[PDB]
């Protein structure tokens, strides 16, 4: 129904969506480090400012 | 804002004499300071009014 008409069934198969997965995760992946790494740096903050 | 004209000095002051004033005046002393520690290193100052 999100798709508009009825009705779900085993059939109707779909060709793949590949490219983007490769891409997506990239976007995705990045952040991850960054917070992380950042967080630590945020921690370690030997001075205030920087943090 | 009912403006706010507030009285002032005697300007033509030339002899004259106040009446309650001392109360009405304050010295500007002041204590306190102004410092920061950055790095780990404290950088430091005061107030030094003049």
């Amino acid at each position: 129904e999100l798709l508009g008409l009825g009705q779900r069934r085993e059939r109707v198969r779909i060709l793949k969506p590949t490219v983007a997965h490769a891409i997506i995760q990239m976007w995705y992946s990045w952040f991850v480090e960054d917070d992380r790494t950042l967080a630590a740096a945020r921690r370690t903050s030997r001075d205030d400012a920087e943090k | 804002v009912l403006q706010a004209k507030v009285l002032d000095l005697a300007n033509h002051t030339t002899s004259i004499h106040i009446w309650p004033w001392h109360e009405a005046s304050t010295e500007f002393a002041y204590e306190d300071a102004y410092s920061v520690t950055i790095r780990n290193k404290r950088y430091t100052a005061e107030v030094k009014e003049f």
